[PDB]
Protein backbone atom coordinates (compact mmCIF):
# COMPACT_ATOMS: atom_id res chain seq x y z
CA UNK A 1 0.00 0.00 0.00
CA UNK A 2 1.51 3.60 -1.39
CA UNK A 3 0.86 7.06 -0.51
CA UNK A 4 -0.47 6.62 3.23
CA UNK A 5 1.11 6.08 6.70
CA UNK A 6 1.70 3.08 7.53
CA UNK A 7 4.31 0.59 8.85
CA UNK A 8 6.67 -1.47 6.99
CA UNK A 9 8.80 -4.45 7.76
CA UNK A 10 11.22 -4.89 5.00
CA UNK A 11 13.49 -8.06 5.01
CA UNK A 12 14.21 -6.39 8.64
CA UNK A 13 14.25 -3.02 8.02
CA UNK A 14 10.99 -1.92 10.37
CA UNK A 15 9.84 1.09 10.27
CA UNK A 16 6.83 3.95 9.85
CA UNK A 17 6.02 6.03 7.24
CA UNK A 18 4.48 7.13 3.67
CA UNK A 19 6.00 4.90 0.71
CA UNK A 20 5.93 6.45 -2.29
CA UNK A 21 7.54 5.76 -6.13
CA UNK A 22 10.57 6.88 -5.80
CA UNK A 23 12.98 7.76 -9.34
CA UNK A 24 16.53 6.61 -7.71
CA UNK A 25 18.22 3.51 -9.35
CA UNK A 26 19.78 1.00 -7.05
CA UNK A 27 22.56 -0.89 -8.18
CA UNK A 28 21.14 -4.80 -8.48
CA UNK A 29 22.55 -5.44 -5.25
CA UNK A 30 21.53 -3.07 -2.75
CA UNK A 31 18.70 -3.61 -0.62
CA UNK A 32 17.91 -0.31 0.63
CA UNK A 33 19.24 3.42 0.88
CA UNK A 34 20.63 5.46 3.56
CA UNK A 35 20.43 9.66 3.63
CA UNK A 36 23.67 11.60 4.80
CA UNK A 37 23.18 11.44 8.51
CA UNK A 38 22.21 7.97 8.29
CA UNK A 39 18.65 7.37 8.28
CA UNK A 40 16.24 5.15 5.84
CA UNK A 41 15.01 6.96 2.83
CA UNK A 42 14.12 4.18 0.22
CA UNK A 43 14.08 0.69 0.34
CA UNK A 44 13.96 -1.83 -2.74
CA UNK A 45 10.78 -4.08 -2.28
CA UNK A 46 11.81 -7.82 -2.40
CA UNK A 47 9.15 -8.94 -4.38
CA UNK A 48 8.97 -6.31 -6.95
CA UNK A 49 12.05 -5.01 -6.90
CA UNK B 1 36.36 64.36 -8.93
CA UNK B 2 34.51 63.20 -5.62
CA UNK B 3 32.02 61.75 -7.31
CA UNK B 4 34.15 59.63 -9.63
CA UNK B 5 36.03 58.65 -6.80
CA UNK B 6 32.98 57.31 -5.14
CA UNK B 7 31.56 55.65 -8.12
CA UNK B 8 34.84 54.25 -9.10
CA UNK B 9 35.04 52.48 -5.06
CA UNK B 10 31.44 51.53 -5.01
CA UNK B 11 32.12 49.42 -8.32
CA UNK B 12 35.73 48.29 -7.10
CA UNK B 13 33.96 46.62 -3.87
CA UNK B 14 31.11 45.39 -6.52
CA UNK B 15 34.12 43.42 -8.24
CA UNK B 16 35.74 42.52 -4.80
CA UNK B 17 32.33 41.02 -3.47
CA UNK B 18 31.83 39.20 -6.63
CA UNK B 19 35.57 38.11 -7.92
CA UNK B 20 36.69 36.61 -3.93
CA UNK B 21 34.70 33.51 -2.47
CA UNK B 22 36.13 34.15 1.05
CA UNK B 23 34.57 37.65 1.78
CA UNK B 24 31.11 36.13 3.24
CA UNK B 25 32.90 33.60 5.32
CA UNK B 26 31.22 34.98 8.28
CA UNK B 27 28.09 34.15 7.70
CA UNK B 28 29.04 30.70 5.95
CA UNK B 29 30.93 30.18 9.17
CA UNK B 30 27.68 30.43 11.44
CA UNK B 31 25.49 28.27 8.77
CA UNK B 32 27.73 25.40 8.44
CA UNK B 33 28.77 25.43 12.28
CA UNK B 34 24.12 24.95 12.32
CA UNK B 35 24.12 22.50 9.84
CA UNK B 36 26.97 20.35 11.26
CA UNK B 37 25.47 20.75 14.75
CA UNK B 38 22.31 19.37 13.45
CA UNK B 39 23.55 16.74 11.20
CA UNK B 40 25.67 15.88 14.67
CA UNK B 41 22.63 15.44 16.86
CA UNK B 42 20.75 13.15 13.90
CA UNK B 43 23.70 10.86 14.05
CA UNK B 44 23.62 10.52 17.51
CA UNK B 45 20.43 8.03 16.93
CA UNK B 46 22.61 5.31 15.33
CA UNK B 47 24.94 4.86 18.37
CA UNK B 48 23.46 1.66 20.87
C1 LIG C 1 9.00 -14.62 -6.07
O1 LIG C 1 10.06 -13.72 -6.34
C2 LIG C 1 10.09 -12.91 -7.49
C3 LIG C 1 11.30 -12.02 -7.34
O2 LIG C 1 11.08 -11.11 -6.29
C4 LIG C 1 8.80 -12.09 -7.59
O3 LIG C 1 8.71 -11.44 -8.84
C5 LIG C 1 7.62 -13.03 -7.48
O4 LIG C 1 6.41 -12.33 -7.51
C6 LIG C 1 7.67 -13.83 -6.18
N1 LIG C 1 6.49 -14.65 -6.16
C7 LIG C 1 5.37 -14.34 -5.46
C8 LIG C 1 5.43 -13.08 -4.64
O5 LIG C 1 4.36 -15.03 -5.48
Amino acid sequence: VKNKCVNFNFNGLTGTGVLTESNKKFLPFQQFGRDIADTTDAVRDPQTL
Amino acid sequence: LIANQFNSAIGKIQDSLSSTPSALGKLQDVVNQNAQALNTLVKQLSSN
